[PDB]
């Protein structure tokens, strides 16, 4: 549920 | 295959070639991009834009260019500026419009 | 067993009570935050502060408040403005600074 795409 | 179908089919290959990894090829999901669908209300990508081309849904160049700028915008909003992602969108967006002029 | 230790311990407890999910409980990994180690240069978390307390590595309330602030400022840089994390971070920074005076 944390951060951007990676 | 209408004349408008040939022009857009051409513009599409031209754009999608600016994006060697496929970042834009396909619809993003929240699985791969956390909370994506709780920011971007009208999602877009190349693969969708290709399917409307086929479908004859674009009745002019102006409407194809709106989808392009929709998909570019969506990415600059979601992704942070320092990202590979935001930078391709921001680059490809200004080039795209020119190329299609 | 020191008095600075006794004061730090209670500011910690108090500070951590505002993080029910312990979003700030542990070091952040790149596995759960792509880019993180290259956008945040000096990591801080509540688990890490707990240990610098136990080792007498804080000499003043000033030093301790510095790291707390370095923790919120790391979350407010990395996380998009709309997330549970960026919000939580800004809240606790202002209120925790309010508390310690």
């Amino acid at each position: 549920g944390k951060g951007g795409k990676g | 295959s209408t004349p408008i179908q040939q022009l857009l089919e051409h513009f599409l290959r031209q754009l999608q070639r600016k994006d060697p990894h496929g970042f834009f090829a396909f619809p993003v999901t929240d699985a791969i991009a956390p909370g994506y669908s709780m920011i971007i209300k009208h999602p877009m990508d190349f693969g969708t834009m290709k399917d409307k081309i086929v479908a004859n849904e674009y009745k002019s160049v102006t409407e194809f260019k709106a989808d392009f700028k929709l998909m570019c915008d969506n990415a600059m909003t979601y992704n942070r500026p320092d990202t590979v992602y935001y930078k391709l969108a921001k680059k490809i967006l200004h080039a795209g419009f020119k190329m299609m002029s």
